[PDB]
């Protein structure tokens, strides 16, 4: 998707995180703006040894393929022998 | 870290470090960092 996340003069709307205290658990979110601590300084701000946790995912219409604005959606199911709320096209016959 | 005549960027003085145990606290205590970004390894995970 290079037509919806790109425009002339660029677009730095998107975001992504590189600095977090620990790993991310599966299917657990961590939306927060807390400056990563480097060492023992309690610095709350940007610049020296106290960095913003998240950086720009800036996108422009002219990048490389590995740098293009790829749109990704994941689908997750929990299939087993159980009742269902999602099905497929199939008519129901009569009981014998 | 504790050099006094760091070579300019046109030379990019590189040193070979071998046959020692890399403790990163001695690296930390000398420099009040302004950019400690990492790419291949985690800044928290360097002593293991
Ligand atoms: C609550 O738990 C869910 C599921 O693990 C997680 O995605 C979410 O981020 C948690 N709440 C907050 C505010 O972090
Ligand atoms: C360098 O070493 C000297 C003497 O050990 C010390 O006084 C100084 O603070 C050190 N500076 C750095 C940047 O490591």
């Amino acid at each position: 998707s290079n037509k919806l996340d790109s425009k002339h003069s660029g677009n730095y709307d998107y975001w992504y995180r590189l600095f977090r205290k620990s790993k991310l658990k599966p299917f657990e979110r961590d939306i927060s703006t807390e400056i990563y601590q480097a060492g023992n300084k309690p610095c709350k701000g940007k610049g020296p040894n106290c960095y913003f946790p998240l950086q720009s995912y800036g996108f422009r219409p002219t990048y490389g393929v590995g740098h293009q604005p790829y749109r990704v959606v994941v689908l997750s199911f929990e299939l087993l022998h159980a009742p269902a709320t999602v099905c497929g096209p199939k008519k129901s016959t009569n009981l014998v | 870290f504790n050099a006094t005549r760091f070579a300019s960027v046109y030379a990019w003085n590189r040193t070979r470090i071998s046959n020692c145990v890399a403790d990163y606290s001695v690296l930390y205590n000398f420099a009040p960092f302004f950019a400690f970004k990492c790419y291949g390894v985690s800044p928290t995970k360097l002593n293991d």
